[PDB]
């Protein structure tokens, strides 16, 4: 697990692609999970001398170095290391199959709720669709999980919403937490239609039923220093286990003050520790900027200021949900095929700019049609690199204030995705004195994405404008984006077909809590999609 | 046209050809003589492309005019990115 | 691939990778270092049962 | 605008712009100069936005004005509840 | 104490005689149109259910 | 030529469909990777692209079934395991029409 | 053809327009889904310009 050196994480991604390019000689050990159990069990194996404990991973790791270093690994002698196997289904597959997680999932999930095929039909279209439109990417970017910033837009986001799904039956924005939250609560008393919020509240009744689920397999009560007995059993209810995907502070304000006693430690882009200074505007804007300063957002039943400290915007619930939507629900539609980048909002903001809103004389009604000439997507105000061919070739109809919205939108902004390393040792059920030296790392990436299907052959954007691959999970790894990064040759790409490339600035396989067997579980299971998410939840137990 | 020997499907055969729609070959076009001349056929079919472009003329005061449609490296290209038309609307202007 | 006289294969990986992943899986099978000037004997093992 | 250098793109970028739907970017602009500056970029991504808000100017006399969208805590708040508009209305008062 | 003072503010506009009521929120002489949506006050809370 | 044909094919398509519910370009490959990629956004109606989409994930579901069943990270001479193990994978073996 | 991001130029050398998964693909549906579907039946043939 390497450490960061403050750079636009563009430039490291690139380092860690020609360090890779020769880094590996042969095939690692620890992705072979397509053996059977005879073919594990069979003394050939150069993996069956290293699994001698039910929980603990035995590996081979450069000795005399403390675990995070620099770029370049020094060159010592191996020894033989063991980390904590937290999560009960990170036992290899020839060991703790798929059928029987399946049949486990299946019996968790007896009378419990599940999903109408509808929006399973639905949600599985939208998820494999190639042809899913940039401009809810860009859109989700600017936004950036604000609740201001959502409710400034409401009028543009459901005719967007609207025009998406009245024109190909597909549902949009399920793609971050921050927009299904918004939509169902804000646009769900008869702005969308009947059988979209239907089907956005049946997402979050799925979440909360597996949220209830985890609370029911628990036994409350038994609280052992400062950690609750949802966290000391489960994981998508641990506060210190964060999302891959961050977009406001308070996950690692609640991850900072609810452990508290395990030892941690934050390294966002460089030197040591968060900043979350808010309220960034057009005279501040900072594009390129090597600090280590966050965008919490603007608080909005409160004031900003300078002196003012931060607080987290929403509820302890919200990030216990997030993690159970990311962790479960999208890796079960999705099935090993999204992959989480960041953003290029030095290239992304002034391709927002450029609106072409006419001019509407005095006493006139406002066109609806765009046949007429005063409609802002008629074909006379389709002027080349604007947001009209923007949303023209999505083929969503717009007026004029709902595009005029983004300048209310543009006072908050965000500066640049950066990428956030956490630490810390294990929880205090399992923390005797030998395992506080083996700790935990596990990246996220602050204000990054995620996309549910690459289309490589859409030539009207060029590639890698706006987003670049950053994958930090095996779950979230990607063999088919990476040609959206700069400079990818065909080695790589068969390089990376049988190895997820994960970046050791963004922490190991051997070293993070979701590793390599629960991503195999996720992408080589065919039973259904609802007791894959209730066999996904059963294998994140401790 | 004059004096360059206007089209009788004999020799005539020449690429500044200005005509559209023309019922000539098709019907008012009595067989063809005793004369070798073989490609005469590579000779109307570039002067009936020349003559098809050329009878546009107008009806792009009409049409807007042809966009970038891929996404190319535009001269600037450092301070907007660059998004090409995908030709799905209707040029007409009225 | 106790035996030596047939037509070998061109590329001498291909042949040293197949017996490799044959002895995979298997009981009795040549040594490693592979003794020229040898019978090729298998490698003896622990007691029979 | 003068004398204060119009765009000619080479050093003249500058925030006070006052322009809008400027197709000078796109297609009449030839390439860029044998000069350093780097931070033109930014200059015109804050001019843009100062040339769009400028730009609305009217649509203020046509559409309402904005509201206070959540529920603070105003001044008076001891004799009425505060709610706030979600704006999903069409403002254009006609 | 803070719902009824949150019920007295009822934004009906004064419609003149021999006019037809309206039923649609489109034409300005409705209570729910964009308007007559001043904030604080009976309508705000109709028009946001 | 297909992203400036777009509106002529669009219609063509349409109207094909729309009177006798028969999917039309299907014989070429170049042709329903540029009806998916371009004309999949709401040009065509809902059940046209449905099919084309739906021809292009069972490609590409037989392609996942050919990663399936190898066994990556053995490769001989330039060969990938995939070239090595099946055809369709196979880059010296060509399509029959170019 | 022509390409689509770049010049034809003469001295330029001939670039592939697609990726190699283009290959795969192309294969895969005209060895087996054209024929799944036709079963024997269409022709491979050229064409008069």
């Amino acid at each position: 697990v390497a450490e960061g050196t403050e750079d636009t994480l563009d430039v490291q991604m690139g380092r860690f692609m020609e360090t890779w390019a020769d880094m590996m000689p042969h095939h690692p050990h620890w992705v072979n999970e397509h053996l059977t159990i005879l073919q594990f069990i069979a003394p050939s194996n150069p993996r069956l001398r290293f699994e001698l404990n039910p929980a603990f991973d035995f590996f081979v790791a450069p000795g005399d170095v403390d675990l995070p270093g620099p770029q370049r690994p020094p060159e010592a002698m191996p020894t033989v290391n063991a980390t904590l196997r937290i999560i009960n289904g990170n036992i290899p597959v020839p060991l703790c199959p798929i059928s029987f997680r399946d049949c486990r999932g299946t019996q968790l999930g007896l009378g419990r709720h599940t999903m109408t095929p509808a929006t399973i039909k639905a949600v599985k279209d939208t998820f494999e669709d190639r042809a899913y439109p940039t401009i809810f990417y860009m859109l989700e970017a600017v936004i950036h999980g604000n609740e201001r910033n959502f409710c400034a837009l409401l009028r543009l986001l459901t005719q967007c919403i609207r025009g998406y799904w009245e024109q190909s039956h597909r549902v949009a924005f399920v793609n971050n937490f921050h927009m299904l939250m918004y939509i169902t609560t804000y646009l769900g008393n008869g702005e969308l239609p009947e059988v979209c919020i239907n089907i956005y509240r049946d997402l979050l009744q799925h979440v909360r039923a597996l949220r209830q689920t985890i609370t029911d397999f628990t036994i409350q009560g038994e609280g052992h220093n400062g950690e609750t007995s949802e966290a000391l059993n489960n994981i998508l209810t641990d506060d210190t286990f964060i999302a891959p995907i961050l977009w406001d502070c308070d996950a690692l304000i609640y991850r900072d003050e609810a452990a508290r006693d395990r030892l941690p430690a934050i390294r966002v882009s460089g030197r040591n520790g968060y900043q979350a200074l808010h309220f960034v505007d057009m005279a501040g804007h900072n594009f390129q900027r090597r600090d280590n300063v966050l965008i919490h957002g603007r608080p909005v039943r409160g004031d900003t200021g300078q002196a003012i400290p931060i607080t987290p915007h929403h509820d302890r619930e919200w990030g216990i949900l997030s993690k159970i939507y990311y962790y479960i629900v999208i890796p079960a539609f999705s099935r090993g095929s999204c992959c989480t980048m960041g953003v290029r909002y030095d290239r992304l903001y002034p391709a927002l700019q450029a609106v072409i809103v006419p001019e509407i004389p005095a006493d006139e009604e406002a066109p609806t049609t765009p046949e007429d000439p005063r409609h802002p997507l008629h074909a006379h105000q389709l002027v080349p690199n604007s947001l009209n061919v923007y949303f023209h070739n999505a083929h969503l109809t717009v007026d004029g204030d709902a595009l005029l919205t983004l300048q209310e939108l543009m006072g908050d902004m965000a500066e640049r995705t950066t990428a956030i390393l956490v630490s810390s040792a294990p929880d205090a059920g399992a923390a005797t004195a030998t395992t506080r030296n083996m700790r935990i790392y596990d990246g996220a990436l602050y204000h990054g994405l995620i996309m549910m299907a690459y289309q490589a052959y859409d030539e009207t954007i060029a590639t890698g404008t706006f987003f670049y691959p950053v994958p930090v999970n095996p779950l979230f790894a990607c063999p088919e984006h990476l040609a959206s990064l700069r400079g990818m040759t065909n080695a790589r790409r068969v390089l990376a077909k049988m190895v997820p490339p994960i970046p050791p600035f963004l922490g190991a396989n051997h070293h993070a809590t979701i590793r390599q067997p629960v991503a195999y579980h996720v992408t080589h299971s065919k039973s259904d999609f609802n007791t894959l998410t209730y066999s996904l939840l059963g294998g994140y137990f401790k | 046209s004059n004096p360059t020997t206007f089209s009788v499907e004999a020799i005539a055969a020449y690429t500044p050809v200005a005509l559209i729609r023309l019922l000539n070959a098709s019907g008012p076009l009595q067989p063809g003589h005793r004369v070798d001349i073989a490609d005469a056929r590579s000779i109307y079919t570039v002067g009936a492309a020349a003559s098809a472009a050329r009878a546009r003329a107008n009806h792009n005061a009409n049409t807007i005019r042809r966009t970038a449609m891929f996404a190319e490296t535009d001269p600037m290209t450092w301070l907007r990115p660059t998004v090409g038309l995908r030709r799905t609307f209707n040029p007409r202007i009225i | 691939f106790f035996s030596r006289g047939g037509v070998p294969m061109l590329h001498d990986n291909v042949t040293e990778s197949l017996r490799r992943i044959t002895a995979s899986g298997g009981r009795l099978n040549p040594t490693e270092p592979l003794p020229i000037f040898g019978g090729l004997r298998p490698a003896t093992s622990a007691g029979i049962a």
